[PDB]
């Protein structure tokens, strides 16, 4: 809900 | 998915991949065929020794108690078909994609990711602490992670309620715990979180000691060797005090100089977590309020929890140790409630 920056990990 | 991995559960489940394998727990992803849901299943053989059953029971009770975004969700525990045929426990949980040890090992993380992961870890620690629960085994592999960076703590069987064993990895153990018989405390978890934050910055463990002695050398080489009687106020053991006195006199290391590209606010938070005196170490609530985490802090959305009494783990305080059968019944009671 507070992941304001749309942070992500490219995980496969 | 090694053929050697056998789960005695309903054929409605099809094992998919082996996620973890240790002496206590084996964790696999599995598809519940009737619904198509892919879940995680942690299998434990708790009955060869009371120690294993005690860890299983603490773990199950803590998982069932908490309903928090940063604590892994338990869906259910599989029901044995009879008490006589109850030899393993299968905990079904929400399936996460990976863990923070694998992430730190394989991904380059931005300062934004580091803020976000330590924020979530501390948010979990705050609710445990406000509930008078200390985890005692916080480390990257016990922090589960999804691709959207959601983080949830797991592995609660070494927890204790404030007021032969499995031993937490020495690399994340607070110095007062390693030194004295000190009554484990909230501060020991904050120390482990400081080791986790340092590991996020360095991409490797900050204090990878080979043994007790080397661990202390590595810790004091960074935080500085305690030397005045005030510095040693929290150490009662005369053996422990003399040992500290035999160490080289290290000053506290200038971390901002050693790691010049790390966010200075992050170094400041880290320094406040890796303090020798547990009474002076920052609390999880204060850490969530620290400038480094201002992007994510919300004082109205950081659950404080409610106190759990020591009797919740009453089975750990019996004059006469409970038998394996005694613990099998207590675990059965949790499965069917
Ligand atoms: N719900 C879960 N989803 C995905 N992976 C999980 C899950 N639970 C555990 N794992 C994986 O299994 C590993 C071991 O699980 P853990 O609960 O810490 O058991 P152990 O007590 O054997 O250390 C974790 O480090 C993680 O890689
Ligand atoms: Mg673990």
């Amino acid at each position: 809900r507070r992941n304001l920056k749309g942070l992500n990990l490219n995980l496969h | 998915m090694p053929k050697r991995i056998v789960y005695n559960i309903s054929s409605d489940f099809q094992l998919k991949s082996l996620l973890g394998e240790g002496a206590y727990g084996v964790v696999c992803s599995a598809t519940h065929k009737p619904t198509g849901e892919i879940v995680a299943i942690k299998k434990i053989e708790p009955f060869d020794k009371p120690l294993f059953a005690l860890r299983t029971l603490r773990e199950i009770k803590i998982l069932k108690h908490f309903k928090h975004e940063n604590i892994i969700t338990i869906f259910n525990i599989q029901r044995p078909d009879s008490f006589e045929n109850f030899n393993e426990v299968y905990i079904i949980q929400e399936l996460m994609q990976t863990d923070l040890h694998r992430v730190i090992s394989t991904q380059m993380l931005s300062d934004d990711h580091i803020q976000y992961f330590i924020y979530q870890t501390l948010r979990a620690v705050k609710v445990l602490h406000g509930s008078n629960v200390i985890h005692r085994d916080l480390k990257p592999s016990n922090l589960l992670i999804n691709s959207n960076c959601d983080l949830k703590v797991c592995d609660f069987g070494l927890a204790r309620i404030i007021d032969v064993e499995f031993v937490a990895t020495r690399w994340y153990r607070a110095p007062e715990v390693m030194l004295t018989s000190a009554k484990y405390s909230r501060a020991m978890d904050v120390w482990s979180c400081g080791c986790i934050l340092a590991e996020l910055f360095l991409r490797r463990p900050i204090f990878p000691g080979r043994d007790y002695r080397h661990q202390l050398l590595l810790i004091f080489g960074i935080i500085g060797t305690p030397h005045s009687d005030n510095d040693l106020r929290c150490i009662e053991s005369p053996r422990a005090r003399e040992y500290i006195k035999s160490l080289p006199m290290y000053p506290a290391a200038p971390l901002e100089k050693m790691f010049p590209r790390v966010n200075p606010k992050g170094i400041d938070l880290l320094q406040r977590m890796l303090v020798f005196d547990p009474a002076k170490r920052i609390t999880a609530k204060e850490a969530l309020e620290h400038p480094y985490l201002q992007t994510y802090h919300d004082p109205n959305d950081e659950p404080e929890g409610e106190p759990i009494p020591p009797s919740f783990f009453e089975f750990d305080h019996y004059k006469e140790a409970l038998t394996t059968k005694d613990l099998k019944k207590l675990i059965w009671n949790e499965i069917f409630s």
